[PDB]
């Protein structure tokens, strides 16, 4: 069973668009008010354990295409929307507990909140991916959620956080490399549920152990990318990612040995496996580091070893091979360093699927927006 | 489908047998 | 299969007993005969591969009790006897290669001689342990031509070597160390056929361990014996005792092993198996050396083997039982020390044969004495 | 033959079985 550390939903003030004099007429009014409600429906959904994917796309989307027009100009004969500063936006960040940023801009709002969908989308598929029985069915649906959850990340950052007229402190989702982590965190997970179907029906050795190297990098990569900040709030997520750097290197490792093994190189397999089942070990002492280490969001375990059910069976095939060679129970002629791993994987590798926004809501016409009138 | 060097492959990107 | 390293036999000048004006009487000059004869014989034998101990022991017994007449007093009443220095006698030695010692001293004859009937009946012995047949009455019998032989040799140290005039030389058989080498390499060999015994008996594997363990220090005892030589003679010779203490060791650890599996010690067991593995290994570095040393007598090689097939055995019952406390691969908890054997072996402890020289020929009276005149 | 201990034995000294 699967196990992926979540750090905790952002949360926001209450937004009710309500405008008073501002606003003239009555189409200006009704598309504040199916601002307001579509703000606050999807809003309630992230906290809904009954919401699937289907319902959180309609729900963002029909607040994004309303949205929209606080952003964009209708006609384009003009630079953006003339509503863009009309209103303030708070939320609360990933790793910053209790303690809100504010910004009047509506990109602000628009990244903010299309940042908590794609966090939900990785939450739904955590909470699927834990589950025991999880038939194919599912596991698709986790790999989906993930990619989907990446694409969005990977959008913000790229197309929209260059937008914003107030740069993020450093520490907060709104940060260029702080959503490259995320992003990366999604692929490496999709990969892993890879790795699971991989095993189960077992694929090649060489096909695991590539495949289970190139996450362990992707690990490695979002934690370097998480250096740059300051230990109080990332620690507890940076031991995580080190963990799991950890548990796939000694699948890697694993699955190479059964490799060096079917080429009959005995002291090279055996040191291998050590090296597995040594990493393993250590990977189970940064898992104490890592509950005991003080962050945000809840504490994660493995439990769940399937290691040791490959391990055992790899080590018997070899011992059976390799014994009058390099030994019984005291073993001889074996390399004093491990296998050094460069591994390419051919099969498995996750993209993010491209994301975008929907158009302008329709219900935004010259005349609407003309009935907004700001003095 | 199928991959650049023609491989048929799954759902999850793995060598479909 | 047995193997037991084997030094030279000694060899000796012939002696007619021919004293001519001295002899009168038919009496003293039949009994000269007799002593030409019998030691003749007796020295027939000792290179007759048909020879076996009854007629080992009637000649020996023959020529001996024929020879006390040069050592003992017949009257009492007095020390000894008048002939004891009347004849010189030539002897090689088994380190010493060809190059002889004389005495002439009926002492010198005496302990030379029966060394070298001590020697034949390990010779015996080794010939009759090396076959793959063997049954049960030819171990009894080689078992016993070893005990013996060691109560032969004890016999000459203690109540014989203290008597010769010349002083001892280090590095020939008439010497205190070496016969006690000796002494302890019987008791040793005797135990080896035990052991192999108790192996194919399936005795307990404590009885075993004890009697390995014995065994092994009777050879560091010998081989601690023989480190006053001078190594140009005595390399050979030492090493193989080093061999076999290995080799013997080994054994105790590997049996000791099964103990300890049993009393549900995993992390002990585990590391009383790797001594076991190491000290063989050690044990078949020795015997490469042992091979190569320059010394008296031939190159004995044992062709391995079972000890093997009962590691290979156990370690399979060990990690089955023991993986998920410590294996499969890389071992954790293990001891760094091996387990301390000091083992108590109520069966199968070897001592040597008490054994007598015979006493004076009835041959021998006061008249017959007198036939012999010294002026 | 019996040892010390009133156990039976073999020629080599071993337990008889």
């Amino acid at each position: 069973t699967h196990w992926f550390h979540r750090n905790p939903l952002k949360a926001t003030a209450p937004v009710s668009f309500n405008y008073y004099g501002v606003v003239t007429g009555p189409s200006a009014s009704k598309i504040c008010n199916d601002l307001r409600s579509s703000r606050a429906r999807l809003l309630e959904l992230f906290t809904d354990l009954s919401c699937n994917p289907e319902m959180m796309k309609n729900a963002a989307d029909s607040y994004f295409s309303l949205l929209q027009g606080f952003i964009n100009s209708l006609d384009e004969s003009t630079q953006e929307s003339k509503l863009r500063y009309i209103q303030n936006f708070k939320w609360t960040d990933t790793l910053q507990g209790q303690v809100p940023s504010a910004q009047q801009d509506a990109v602000f709002e628009l990244i903010s909140m299309g940042f908590n969908v794609a966090l939900w989308y990785t939450k739904y598929a955590s909470r699927l991916a834990g589950k025991e029985n999880i038939t194919e069915d599912e596991a698709k649906e986790v790999h989906r959620s993930l990619k989907i959850a990446a694409g969005i990340f990977k959008h913000l950052k790229e197309s929209h956080l260059p937008k914003l007229i107030t740069p993020a402190e450093k520490g907060r989702d709104l940060e260029s490399r702080l959503i490259e982590a995320y992003v990366i965190q999604c692929q490496a997970e999709a990969q892993e549920v890879t790795i699971a179907r991989a095993i189960e029906l077992k694929h090649a050795p060489g096909l695991i152990a590539a495949l289970a190297y190139e996450t362990a990098n992707f690990y490695q990569k979002a934690d370097h990318t998480l250096s740059s900040l300051e230990p109080a709030y990332s620690a507890k997520w940076r031991k995580y990612l080190h963990l799991k750097m950890c548990f796939y290197t000694a699948y890697a490792y694993c699955y190479h040995g059964e490799t060096l093994l079917a080429s009959d190189k005995c002291g090279e397999a055996i040191r291998s496996l050590q090296e597995a089942e040594k990493l393993y070990a250590k990977a189970e002492a940064l898992c104490k580091e890592y509950g005991e280490t003080k962050g945000p969001g809840p504490t994660v375990k493995p439990s769940g070893h399937l290691f040791f059910r490959k391990l055992g069976n790899l080590v018997k095939n070899t011992l059976e091979k390799c014994q009058r060679e390099n030994g019984f129970i005291y073993f001889q002629k074996i390399p004093t360093e491990a296998p050094q791993l460069e591994l390419k994987a051919n099969y498995g590798l996750v993209e993010p699927i491209p994301f975008e926004f929907p158009p302008t809501s329709v219900q935004w016409t010259p005349e609407t927006l003309a009935a907004f009138d700001l003095t | 489908t199928k991959n650049k060097d023609g491989v048929l492959v799954d759902e999850f990107g793995l060598p479909q047998i």
